């Protein structure tokens, strides 16, 4: 329940009127907190962070770089559940996809490189072809 | 609730060009807007934005013997890499 | 002329479901973005004002730029 720790850390930043950069750093501290978690706890931390990022109280111009930062640790991180959570990720990028577009481009660079090097050539080019890159 | 500027009714955006390039059947520029010389002479159903316009098996929507013409310049037709049609 | 904008979730649904109907209809031109159809949406938001003062397109966009932050510099 560092799940819960970050959960209410962010439920009370929901209750904050902090500024652009300031509140950004608040969420960034809570991010890097969840980053430095370890395992299944860190996994549901991912879960709950992005469940945080869903709102408009979380701005789009917030979640831009907040989840950019959520992301740029992931190249460093294990591959199995990285595929897993890129899947769930993209499934939940579904709503305002253009809010996520470039970030998705990179997610799927990573993810398709996984399938490529996992030789899951099907799901590789398949789930590459999910994207409207320039057609977004 | 007296201001946070919540959602009124709103009005939106559209087009209609086409989901193709198409670039006016580049082999000449009697356009794809235009029934060109050779294909005003041939003239299938062809109009002021598709005289021939599509992502076809060619996708090089090139006029009848204008497509044949730039297949004349190369009988391997790499125009979009289908043979003149 | 058009640029970045909030585009709340229903605006997503508008472009996308229109593209449902419309990619069904036509593709290549689609639900592009065009500000000058925009006007002001500032109404019974939660206002001591009983006021609905619609504004022009980028009137709308830039007032959008200044909503919650009760003051905002350059
Ligand atoms: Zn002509
Ligand atoms: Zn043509
Ligand atoms: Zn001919």
């Amino acid at each position: 329940r560092m799940a819960a720790a970050v959960r209410q850390d962010l439920a009370q930043l929901m209750n904050s009127s902090g500024s652009h950069k300031d509140l950004a750093g608040k969420y960034r501290q809570i991010l890097e907190k969840a980053i430095q978690l370890s395992g299944a706890e860190q996994l549901e931390a991912l879960k709950a962070f992005v469940e945080a990022m869903v709102n408009e109280n979380v701005s789009l111009v917030i979640s831009r770089q907040l989840l950019t930062d959520f992301c740029t640790h992931l190249p460093n991180l294990p591959d199995s559940t990285a595929k897993e959570i890129y899947h769930f990720t993209l499934e939940k990028i579904q709503p305002r996809v253009i809010s996520f577009e470039e970030q998705v481009a990179s997610i799927r660079q990573h993810l398709a490189s996984i399938y490529e090097k996992e030789e899951d050539w099907r799901n590789a080019a398949q789930v590459l072809v999910g994207i409207p890159l320039e057609t977004g | 609730k007296k201001k946070r500027f919540e959602v009124k009714k709103w009005n939106a955006v559209a087009l209609w060009a086409w989901d193709i390039v198409v670039d006016n059947c580049a082999i000449c520029r009697n356009h794809i807007m235009d029934l060109c010389i050779e294909c005003q002479a041939n003239q299938a159903s062809a109009t002021s934005e598709e005289c021939t316009v599509a992502w076809g098996v060619c996708n090089h929507a090139f006029h009848f013997h204008c497509i044949s013409r730039w297949l004349k310049t190369r009988q391997v037709c790499p125009l979009d890499n289908r043979e003149w049609e | 002329p058009s640029s970045t904008f909030a585009i709340p979730q229903e605006l997503e649904k508008s472009v996308q479901m229109f593209e449902l109907f419309y990619s069904q209809h036509f593709s290549g031109r689609k639900l592009t973005w065009l500000h000058y159809l925009c006007t002001g949406e500032v109404k019974m938001n939660y206002l001591g004002k009983p006021y609905v003062a619609m504004v022009t397109t980028y009137q709308m966009a830039v007032l959008l730029a200044f909503n919650n932050s009760e003051t905002v510099s350059y």
